[PDB]
RNA sequence: UAAUAGAAUAAGAUAAG
RNA sequence: UUUUUUUAAAUAAUUU
């Protein structure tokens, strides 16, 4: 019920009458996410109103994220918004601030734009020299999110960054090696350079550095094993008491590094699965496919992953039945349960599985004995003849 | 396993090879045709990729280009082959077309004097055999020694000097392994040089050696991925049988022209192992090669 | 005009918000809801952003405690 | 003939050539024993056939439908890069390439889809089938109109049927609906009740159309064509403003006064007419009705692919 | 366009020695140009060295001369685009012709080697 | 369908067109992909380059026009994000902006095109092919990036490596550039000549009509097809034969051992042959010039069965092809000019005339047919040839048609070509004929023009 | 006041210059 | 079955 008051100003609004700016706007939505007392969602002919004026009004004023969190909450009561894209500062408009909010407003709303982003890489390239230490690393991350592939620009920003290694704290330096080691094109001598960088201030990382380190190790390669060896050391005494995705993130690195020193690699496996229970589906799976590939899925090691995975087995996501099914197979150890539930939740997704995940079920159900007398076999051959232009 | 090969320029095949003896371009073409179709048909490779064709007839031993050792891909220094330098750039697109590396190391190219030539090094288990002759200089020996020989109890590369005459082709022509276990080799002066070389160096180490006929050419993909495809010359029946007897899969190769024109199998291939970046804690799926649910049937 | 009433209605929200007030959290609900419902059709209709924004705040933070809707 | 393979999925140059509807608003339509559901009351038309015009109590649209319309609407009116299908309209303000304060265009529904979707409704279709004597309804034509922001100019009173000469009978209906939150200050309709039966069911003399000056005295000609009886009856029922929801419909009479207001709001506002016509209606000349389409001859009764059957209560 | 083993394969070359010999021609006569990019120098060489025409020192000299300026406006100015495998070209072909004819650029083309100055071909 | 992610629809978009183009062109699926695809929007959401361009293609393919919202913004993702459409997804877009044409399509489809220019040199099997048939959708004249992708297809069919599949798709692209060429052509039947019997009847008609349609004006490729094809027509279908007809008819040369088995299997189903089919060998008789009345008399008395399904490309075609070889059928005549007259509206610009043309030249004169093809003759006179314009201006003559608002198009069309109008020795003699119903006073410049 | 990522896949006739 | 590929090119002429 809105009383007379309460009804003008909502007719007001309505009607494209009042002047709204986008602190406005971002106040009023704010308002409404924070309480529904007044139903303000709950009127199509009023959050389209209140749309109407955001497009109409400047939203320069605002920092990307209040325009990003707008569009959300306009998309969510089912309006198709969009923020504004920034235009390229010009004249005396270049300065390092105005140019690093291009990139962080294309990040933070999705309207990445190659053009944009190549004219803003050119305006920067004169002015590199007026940087400060924290914008440097800030254009790193934007532009390694972005997916930009001027890894020459990328390398210039590295070197003045590590020209400045005793102003930049731990965190700076994870974020700037996980930032490096995500961009192709980088040279591989400002990679090693920035590894060794990372390889001195060693005990001064905390979990959220161990896990950025984890992370830039895994995308470099084996190339680096070095180096991810004075992470095993470094992380032997701090095993006993630590976070369960720092594990999975060492057992993924040992993984893919090939490790060969088998006792470090048995003593974070042995502390990853007392806390594997604490894992979510994604690092769950690919905890169990790192055990896998190292061959350390004994009978004990099998049965209490399949306890905690069998957990997420009942609303499992489609990219995950089938690693897990694949790891079932190759292992003399009973998974009966596991599977019969694994092949029920395939079952009930059939009609979304992609034809690869469609193909790769059926591949390792293929020599299933108890497959066989299913009713997946008919449901994924109709599946399939259906799906046979797409494969 | 990405394979990339040249398609021969037929107009100007040369008449005569080395040595004078006369060659036919016709039988050299279907033979390439062959070729490819072989590698199509081995089930360890990825893709073959057919690069363009070039004017030079040398063009076509793309292997010279660059080494694998290990996970390190290291460009031969550009000495001797100026002139097949333009070329070496037209076959790198290849590579970053496939999503293979942006580029090579140039480690090598930085040394000075360092005459290196892709074919001299031999990937054995747990290390690499490089070759001491004419085409290797100690320079080179000592910058590989210094960037890939490490010595410890499990983290262990070895990286083997094999001395050889001047007159011995590269040792790549003539050594190799084959499966995980088998040593392949020319029952030759240098073949049996350099085998009795390799047993010296490492003792206390079982495996087996298999001879063939002197000028059967052979190319086995020998890496992390097992295999028992080993492709050989057509003409050679004994080095086939003995392949076989050794527990293998010989695939003759009709391989004459190329042969008479002073090319091998191995310089006519360049294999290159490509992965793809893990963004994240993530791991990536892997085709499967072996047999499931064993214990059930 | 509407501002000012806007402006002194968050004022005493400010107030209910931190404390209750020497006179008490239910009297400045009442006095919030005479103060409201004081915007008569001339103001509204010249009313601004700003002042239309605030004065949806108040009301609906007002709307919280009031034991009837409104 | 061949249809290439990527062109079989295509559409028709003008959807005029596609029988039936497309399944794009409300999918397709019902089964023939499933059209009761849209009857209206009774009472609905008789305040139809007292008043001149009529508003329908329900929302003929969802809110994504109506944003969906809407979005044809922006696109028809481009500027820059103009509509596919544009030579597909019997008129467009834009024909001189420049636009202006009011855009509006004709035959929109062999343009473009939702449009030609709205034609085939059934929410508005059967009610023009009742207030056409439960007859074949027709569609006569389409029209789009879309007022810019703070200088949207006001269409002064008119009659429809004042434009329909060449259709001999008047056996017509118009149904307006909102494609945007409408009001006094933003092109809301303005209707005299009671003026369908004024001159014997006759046509009032055309207004003098003069640009360029206020809505006041644009809306205040009517006092120049109504004679001393015509102004006691607005003495006593003045002309009145009807608000408009996003998706709210009208009925309106041809023979009805009518008036839309100006546009001083902050955005543009947008509305869709669309006229519809029963069987029994003839022309009078030899040719065609509309630029470029179907001549007839002497008293032929109207029919052919621009006049799409929309609706048949047998 | 001259086949070993057409039609006329016995007369193939001659006229390659022909062509080479008109490319002397223009070879003798490289001093007097000037060479605005380093992509003509790297082609005008590369077409010398592959068909092994025969080039007099002092153009050689002129034209390895030239594109020292280039190479040190690159590396000096860093501001203003020769790629990686550009200059690996480059110092390859003085290096085929002999360091003693430009010993100034050899020095500055290694250096520029370990400075990491130039690009890469992917960026 | 709400729970579904865009990467699913466009998955299942891409299903039901795959479905709809060759499983049967079901009506049911083509309007439930079009009300799914008019409500989605790429916004909010990070999609790979693959979902947004197989969404583009999917909706475009459904009739779906430039002033769409989904089509919006997959052209705009596209232009703002080049480098993320590969070569894998190139020709996805650009058969998505062939029928699209607007400024950011004309864009787009320039910017993959230098693209594919650039990367002709690393392109397989697969993306020549695909390449080269999305550039042939689209009406492009960027010859360096035609040779290029011929120089690679050489390359690569050197070592065999094109199926039959590719081949008829390499061959049909081809030539729809109308990209003369013989050393890729001769490598095209080289290698089906290697292929030899993975090439089936299915495959290898297709492979003719378009080495027939480039036109090489080579005897002997066109033998060895007439060779390799005698021993398929007991296999062949009608469409089949009927295509038969018409490429032995486009290559020009007489086989007689050829055409008379092909006229006995065209005889021996004669039931199953459609207006179009009847059409089509008509046509190809006239165009190669045989006359046989045996195979004419049962053509006619199957096209006067097929009536209602004959639309306005094969009235025309049937009715000229009838109208040249002087047959005589009073019934088809009658039946094909109402039904002419019934759908005028659908005559394009050729066929109008040659319908027209056709018509008047026999001594068939029926006002039904006239009246509709003279009034439907001033929406195509802008589109004609100057001797297209005097034969429509003669059959117009021959109606005795005098309406001003008809007559005025037509000869401001033949004034404006003038030149080319009176320049034309075999249209001299129906020249004389226009002037002599018309005479001096009917446009008097164009009569000046004459004299002279 | 507000930022976490996974998939690799090919349909095929326009009345020409 | 053996044809051919690799520039930054910028010099027309006009009352339209």
């Amino acid at each position: 019920a809105r009383p007379s008051a309460l009804h003008l100003i909502f007719e007001r609004c309505k009607l494209n009458l009042v002047e709204f700016t986008a602190q406005d706007v971002y106040q009023i939505c704010t308002t409404a996410y924070n309480m529904d007392t007044l139903g303000m969602l709950q009127d199509p002919d009023f959050m389209r109103g209140l749309h109407d004026a955001f497009r109409r009004s400047d939203q320069t004023v605002i920092s990307p994220f209040q325009a990003n969190l707008i569009a959300d909450t306009f998309r969510k009561v089912g309006i198709n918004s969009m923020p504004k894209e920034v235009s390229v500062p010009e004249e005396d408009a270049i300065s390092p601030e105005s140019l690093i909010l291009v990139l962080r407003n294309m990040n933070i709303t999705k309207q990445r734009d190659e053009r944009k982003i190549n004219e803003v890489l050119k305006l920067m390239f004169p002015i590199l020299d007026e940087f400060s230490p924290t914008q440097l690393s800030l254009t790193v991350t934007e532009l390694a999110r972005l997916k930009s592939t001027n890894a020459d620009f990328v390398g210039k920003l590295a070197k003045r960054i590590m020209e400045y290694n005793d102003d930049l704290s731990a965190l700076d330096i994870s974020s700037a090696a996980v930032s490096l080691a995500y961009c192709p094109g980088i040279s591989h001598n400002i990679l090693y350079r920035m590894m060794q960088i990372v390889e001195e201030r060693m005990g001064e990382f905390q979990p959220e550095d161990y896990i950025n380190v984890l992370h830039a190790l895994n995308t470099l390669g084996p190339k680096f094993v070095n180096t991810f060896r004075k992470i095993v050391e470094c992380g032997l005494q701090h095993v006993e008491n630590m976070d369960a995705v720092t594990l999975t993130n060492y057992m993924v690195c040992f993984s893919t590094m090939d490790y060969k020193q088998r006792e470090h690699i048995d003593i974070y496996a042995d502390a990853l699965v007392e806390v594997a229970t604490d894992l979510s589906e994604k690092d769950l799976v690919m905890a169990f496919i790192a055990l896998q590939r190292l061959r350390l899925l004994s009978d004990t090691m099998f049965g209490t992953m399949a306890s905690c995975v069998i957990r997420y087995a009942a609303k499992m996501d489609p990219r995950n039945i089938a690693p897990i099914m694949d790891i079932c197979s190759t292992v003399p150890h009973a998974s009966d349960h596991l599977m019969k539930v694994l092949m029920d939740r395939a079952v009930e997704c059939t009609r979304i599985l992609t034809a690869n995940q469609l193909g790769d079920i059926l591949d390792i159900l293929g020599l299933y004995p108890p497959a066989r007398e299913h009713p997946l076999v008919q449901l994924f051959g109709k599946q399939a003849r259906l799906r046979l232009d797409l494969m | 396993l990405h394979a990339f090969v040249r398609s021969p320029h037929y107009r100007t095949i040369p008449s005569a090879g080395p040595n004078g003896i006369v060659v036919n371009r016709d039988m050299l073409v279907h033979q390439f045709r062959d070729f490819y179709k072989t590698l199509q048909h081995c089930s360890l490779v990825d893709k073959v990729h057919l690069m363009s064709e070039r004017p030079s007839v040398e063009a076509l031993r793309v292997a010279d280009q660059m080494v694998s050792i290990g996970a390190t891909f290291l460009e031969m220094p550009l000495t001797g082959m100026e002139h097949r330098a333009t070329e070496f750039m037209e076959s790198m697109r290849y590579v970053r077309g496939a999503g293979g590396p942006s580029t090579l190391a140039s480690y090598l190219q930085d040394t000075e004097n360092c005459r290196c030539n892709s074919g001299d090094v031999v990937c054995l288990p747990n290390g690499i055999a490089v070759g001491h002759g004419p085409r290797t200089n100690a320079v080179a020996h000592t910058t590989l020694k210094q960037l890939f020989e490490v010595k410890d109890d499990q983290f262990s590369f070895d990286v083997f000097t094999l001395e050889q005459e001047g007159d011995a082709p590269p040792l790549g022509d003539y050594f190799g392994f084959a499966g995980s276990n088998v040593l392949l080799t020319w029952k030759d002066e240098h073949g049996l040089l350099a085998v009795d070389q390799y047993q010296q160096k490492q003792p206390h180490t079982e495996m087996n050696v298999v001879y063939l006929e002197p000028g059967c050419h052979f190319l086995s993909f020998y890496g992390v991925d097992h295999t028992i495809d080993v492709l050989v010359q057509k003409g050679y029946e004994r080095s086939m049988d003995s392949i076989a007897a050794a527990g293998l899969n010989p695939i003759p190769v009709q391989w004459s022209e190329m042969d008479k024109l002073g090319i091998s199998m191995r310089a006519a291939v360049l294999p290159l192992k490509f992965f793809k970046a893990n963004v994240g804690g993530m791991l990536s799926r892997n085709k499967s090669r072996g047999a499931r649910w064993q214990t059930h049937q | 005009t509407a501002l000012d009433v806007a402006m002194r209605v968050n004022k005493l929200k400010r107030l209910h918000q931190t404390g209750g007030g020497p006179s008490g959290k239910k009297q400045v609900e009442l006095d919030a809801w005479r103060d409201l419902n004081n915007l008569t059709e001339a103001q509204i209709n010249s009313a601004e952003g700003k002042a239309v924004s605030l004065l949806l705040n108040s009301w609906a933070y007002f709307a919280k405690y009031w034991e009837k809707g409104a | 003939s061949y249809v290439l393979k990527f062109l079989r999925g295509q559409l028709p140059e003008d959807l005029k050539d596609v029988n039936g509807a497309l399944g794009c608003l409300y999918g397709t339509l019902p089964d023939v024993d499933e059209f009761g559901q849209f009857v209206i009351s009774p009472d609905v038309v008789n305040s139809f056939h007292q008043f001149g015009y009529v508003k329908m109590p329900i929302p003929v649209l969802d809110h994504q439908q109506i944003d969906k319309l809407a979005d044809e609407v922006n696109e028809l009116a481009n500027n820059v890069e103009h509509h596919p299908k544009t030579e597909r309209l019997y008129a467009t303000s834009l024909a001189d390439l420049t636009g202006g304060p009011l855009f509006f265009c004709q035959g929109q529904w062999r343009a473009a889809w939702g449009m030609h979707d709205l034609i085939y409704l059934p929410t508005i279709t059967v009610a023009a089938s009742q207030i056409l004597n439960n007859s074949l309804v027709r569609l006569w034509y389409d029209e789009v109109f879309m007022k810019a922001a703070r200088t949207g100019p006001c269409v002064p009173w008119q009659q429809n049927y004042a434009r329909w000469q060449h259709t001999k009978p008047v056996n017509h209906v118009t149904v307006m609906i909102a494609l945007d939150t409408m009001n006094k200050d933003r092109g809301a309709p303005c209707l005299v009740p009671g003026s369908h039966r004024w001159r014997e069911g006759g046509l009032l003399p055309p207004v003098s159309y003069d640009p360029t000056k206020d809505e006041a005295h644009q809306l205040n000609t009517i006092w120049e064509i109504i004679n001393e009886e015509e102004g006691e009856m607005l003495m006593d029922t003045p002309p009145v403003t009807v608000d408009l929801r996003r998706g709210e419909a009208l009925l309106i009479h041809p023979l009805t006064l009518f008036a839309t207001h100006g546009n001083r709001s902050l955005d543009a506002v947008r509305c869709c007419f669309i006229h519809y016509m029963g069987e029994k209606t003839y022309a009078v000349q030899n040719g065609p009705l509309l630029p470029h389409t179907t001549k007839f001859q002497a008293d032929a009764m109207i029919q052919g692919p621009f006049y799409p059957v929309v609706f048949d209560p047998a | 366009q001259v086949s070993d083993g057409g039609r006329n394969a016995m007369n193939a070359e001659p006229t390659r020695q022909k062509l080479r010999a008109m490319g002397e021609q223009i070879g003798c006569r490289l001093d007097e140009v000037e060479y605005p990019a380093l992509p003509v120098i790297l082609s005008i060489l590369d077409v010398v060295v592959t068909l092994k025409i025969y080039v007099p020192k002092k153009c050689l000299q002129v034209i390895f001369s030239q594109a020292n300026d280039m190479v040190a406006i690159v590396m000096e100015q860093k501001d203003d685009p020769i790629t990686a495998e550009e200059g690996r070209q480059l110092q390859a072909l003085l290096s085929h012709y002999g360091n003693d004819l430009a010993p100034e650029l050899s020095q500055r083309m290694k250096e520029a080697f370990r400075e990491g100055v130039l690009p890469d071909e992917a960026s | 369908v709400s729970h579904l992610s865009a990467r699913n629809i466009a998955t299942e978009a891409l299903q039901m067109k795959k479905l709809h183009q060759e499983r049967g062109g079901n009506p049911m699926l083509a309007q439930q992909a079009r009300r799914v695809l008019f409500a989605t929007s790429i916004a909010g959401q990070n999609l790979d380059a693959r979902s947004v361009a197989l969404l583009l293609n999917t909706a475009v393919y459904f009739g779906m026009e430039s002033d769409a919202k989904l089509v919006r913004e997959c052209i705009d993702y596209c232009l703002k994000n080049d480098k993320l459409i590969t070569v894998d997804v190139l020709p996805i877009v650009v058969t998505a902006c062939a029928t699209l044409k607007s400024r950011d399509a004309r864009e787009v489809i320039e910017m993959q095109a230098q693209k594919a220019a650039r990367n002709a040199k690393f392109l397989d099997a697969k993306d020549v092919t695909n390449i080269i048939s999305a550039f042939s959708k689209t009406g492009i004249n960027h010859e360096k990036l035609f040779a290029f992708l011929s120089r690679r297809v050489q390359t690569l069919a050197r070592v065999g490596e094109f199926e039959a599949a590719h081949l008829v798709i390499l061959a049909n692209a081809f030539s729809r550039l109308r990209y003369r060429d013989k050393f890729l052509f001769g490598a095209i039947a080289r290698r089906a000549m290697s292929l030899r019997e993975r090439v089936t009847v299915n495959e290898l008609v297709p492979l003719i009509v378009a080495f027939s349609k480039i036109g090489l004006k080579d005897p002997k490729l066109s033998k060895r097809f007439a060779t390799k094809a005698m021993e398929y027509v007991d296999q062949m279908n009608a469409e089949q034969v009927a295509s038969m007809f018409m490429a032995f008819a486009y290559f020009g040369i007489r086989y007689d051992q050829l055409f008379g088995v092909l006229t006995n299997r065209a005889v021996e189903l004669i039931d199953e042959f459609n207006a179009q089919y009847i059409s089509t060998t008509l046509n190809a008789f006239q165009r190669i010039g045989i006359n046989n009345p045996e195979l004419f008399d049962n053509l006619a008395e199957r096209a006067l069965a097929v009536v209602q399904d004959h639309d306005a490309r094969d009235i025309s075609k049937t009715v000229t092809a009838l109208a040249h070889f002087g047959l005589k059928d009073e019934e088809l005549f009658k039946r094909l000019a109402s039904h002419a007259a019934s759908i005028a509206d659908q005559f394009d610009a050729m066929g109008l005339v040659n319908t027209a043309h056709a018509f008047a030249r026999t001594n068939f004169l029926q006002q039904d047919m006239a009246v509709a093809l003279s009034e439907r003759s001033v929406y195509v006179c802008r589109l004609l040839d100057a001797g297209e314009t005097r034969r429509l201006l003669w059959a117009l003559a021959k109606f005795q048609v005098r309406d001003p608002k008809i007559l005025t198009p037509v000869f401001n069309r033949c004034l404006a070509l003038h030149y080319d109008f009176f320049a034309d020795p075999t249209g001299s003699e129906e020249i004389e004929e226009i002037f002599d119903f018309y005479g001096p006073n009917f446009c008097p410049p164009l009569y000046q023009l004459y004299i002279s």
